């Protein structure tokens, strides 16, 4: 969502589970 | 969506106070059980992560040797571990594929040397 983001669990894992 | 961890994020010291951070710490957000997992050659840490205004936190339960994080490195690690708990926000500049650790209006740590 952002340059890195991960300010939400969902957005965090959505970025991690890539 | 929420279950993909065991992903080695090599932590990077950005700020000058963290220049003493140890040999190499492996950071992995455990998104499968939703807990912070930080481990290395000599440290073993679990935590539960919470969010406040985008600030990513984690109450840790680390077990760790002394000497392997020398002294100042262990301090570095306390520094780093206290950061999350104070609320570290993942984000930075010129990055789109790498995680960065920032708190108090500046980055002092990273996940991977993306930048």
């Amino acid at each position: 969502s952002e340059t890195t983001l991960l300010e939400d669990e969902k957005s965090l894992v959505s970025y991690l589970n890539y | 969506s929420s279950s993909n961890s065991e992903k080695e994020w090599h932590i990077v010291p950005v700020s000058k106070d963290y220049f003493s951070i140890p040999n190499d710490l492996l950071w992995s957000f455990n998104t499968t059980n939703k807990s912070i997992n930080v481990y290395s050659k000599c440290i073993s840490g679990k935590a539960v992560y919470s969010f406040n205004a985008g600030k990513f936190m984690g109450n840790f339960n680390v077990k760790e040797v002394d000497g392997c994080f020398m002294d100042a490195q262990k301090i570095a690690i306390d520094k780093l571990f206290s950061m999350l708990k104070d609320g570290v926000v993942l984000k930075g500049n010129k990055i789109n594929d790498t995680i960065l650790i920032e708190k108090d209006g500046e980055v002092k740590l990273k996940l991977i040397r993306g930048i």
